[PDB]
């Protein structure tokens, strides 16, 4: 008896892409990339900082000025996810047989 | 057929500490 | 104050600033391993 049809009025949507671009975290985050990383064994970063001065009268006492160099150890994560695939498909994304 | 590799003269300097004095972080490589 | 803001897109890249120098060549003078290595430092600009 059985007869499909589909309704044009809506679409559901199955689960749907998230851009992490698109959030408010991505604010506290700036991301660039690494063409690769794990091949690192150990890196930093490496940046300056002045220390602010302001100016006095009087006898000069003492000051001068002052950087730093600030260097910070890169943690290394990683993110996995799995996939699965039987033979009833591969065959099919394969080609012919022998 | 000999191979000739030119020599590597590995060395640091931080020639802006003699402009004005810094306390960099003994880890870091200035 | 505002509902629709703005967003960057692409992600930031890197640059190799400074590298070990190492080459080799069979042996053309002598001073052709020097004007190799301009050779192979041209590339990376």
């Amino acid at each position: 008896d059985v007869e499909f049809d589909a309704l044009l009025g809506s679409y559901c949507n199955t689960l749907s892409l998230v851009r992490f671009l698109e959030l408010g975290l991505s604010v506290a985050c700036v991301c660039t990339k690494f063409p690769e990383l794990a091949y690192m064994n150990e890196g930093r970063v490496q940046f300056e900082v002045h220390q602010p001065l302001i100016a006095r009268d009087g006898p000069h006492p003492v000051e001068q000025p002052v950087h730093n160099y600030m260097t910070k150890v890169i943690d290394r994560r990683a993110l996995n996810a799995a996939f699965s695939l039987a033979t009833e498909a591969i065959a099919l994304l394969t080609g012919e047989a022998l | 057929g000999s191979i000739l590799s030119t020599i590597e003269v590995a060395s640091h300097r931080r020639l802006f500490d003699f402009f004005a004095r810094v306390r960099s972080d003994e880890n870091s490589l200035y | 104050e505002d509902t629709e803001a703005d967003v960057p897109v692409t992600y930031g890249e890197m640059v190799l600033n400074g590298a070990n120098l190492v080459t080799a060549l069979v042996m053309r003078s002598l001073d052709d391993v020097g004007r190799h290595l301009l050779e192979m430092q041209e590339e990376q600009l």
